[PDB]
């Protein structure tokens, strides 16, 4: 008994996680010599920026 | 999931502070219409004036939020919004961005999103009004199209009334929102 | 994660069926620029003819996909696209595009294998082909994401990407898939407003 609105919001949360992982993979490609910590730092900077 | 964690934490914090609040933005749009990739958590908070908004922000800075940005404006409510970070994801708190924050919080519907995650979510009609005003940030046009496609006849009339109220309070930034609404 | 689960499954299924395919639409854009996507996973499949398209869809219907819609047109390639549900409006769906833009064989041939998620390597349409497809699909009234995807793609585009987008538009038009529009002129007018 999850509402339709709740189902759609749960899907959007899944979408965020996929988009974060896609951004992480792309940054790794664009910055091949970047260590894990540097990539995560880039991921953290990414969220903080406006649309 | 960084957003889920942020939503859970800000929901508990705003509720612990007995605030009048509602989820807006991309997650509310997703709930009311078509889900989309969203990374900002945007929340309307109804407070009486800048002093009250500032007091809430000051309290949240003592609960492991930090101030990323503040949106000032030349109006009676000098504080339209603040952007806060976790000390995970950005949270924008909207106090006086559209001028109907009290109505948005009052009309929002509590939704149990996941276990132990409950949030008031703005109505379709109020999201339509917000997204019409904010139209510029290209995702607003897409959100607006989705909301209108999902809207009932009553949602449409309710959006009309919300937009009239934005204009009556002087938050319409010199635009004819009523005319823009006739076209949607 | 229902989005991840569906992406991994459809990629595995189309590759297992040895199809000539490429990720397009928002998920492809999101592999090359800031993420922007909805529940629709859009994929170009290059097939020989309508019979081959229908045979692939029939095969996927035996692999737990459900047909939601078929897009047809008055053309020799009658079947432009199908919409498949992978589960029972909060559902991830798959759009297979067979003859929507007319350069599906070229799109699949030029597609680049990219690890879009960990251990998920998929052919992703080139930026050039994504630009050409977004210009063609562009409907500012009903699909504003197409115009915003366009700004992002053109900004992400290398000189090669720009040249190949122009060539792709020309081939769409030569084949008569341009819907009586001047896509290059539309691009110029839109990009002036950038």
């Amino acid at each position: 008994a999850v509402s339709v609105a709740a189902q759609k919001l749960r899907l959007a949360l899944d979408m965020y996680e996929v988009g974060e992982q896609m951004q992480r993979m792309r940054l790794g490609r664009e910055r091949p010599n970047a260590d894990v910590v540097e990539i995560e730092a880039a991921i953290d900077a990414w969220r903080m920026t406006r649309p | 999931n960084a957003v889920e964690s942020t939503l859970r934490r800000v929901a508990k914090d705003l509720t612990g502070l007995r605030q009048r609040w509602a989820l807006v933005g991309g997650f509310a749009v997703s709930a009311r219409s078509e889900p989309r990739f969203t990374r900002d958590v945007d929340i309307v908070v109804a407070v009486a004036n800048d002093d009250a908004a500032e007091s809430l922000v000051r309290q949240l800075l003592t609960q492991q939020y930090h101030l990323l940005a503040s949106v000032e404006q030349d109006a009676a409510r000098r504080l339209a919004a603040v952007r806060l970070g976790a000390t995970n994801v950005v949270v924008d708190l909207l106090f006086a961005s559209c001028g109907i924050e009290p109505e948005i919080a009052e009309a929002a519907e509590e939704i149990e999103i996941l276990p132990d995650l409950v949030a008031p979510v703005a109505t379709t009609a109020h999201l339509i009004a917000m997204k019409l005003l904010a139209r510029d940030r290209p995702q607003d046009r897409s959100d607006l199209r989705a909301l209108v496609d999902a809207a009932s006849p009553q949602d449409i009339q309710d959006a009309r009334k919300a937009i009239e109220l934005i204009t009556l309070r002087g938050f319409h930034r010199d635009r004819d929102l009523a005319a823009e609404w006739t076209r949607l």
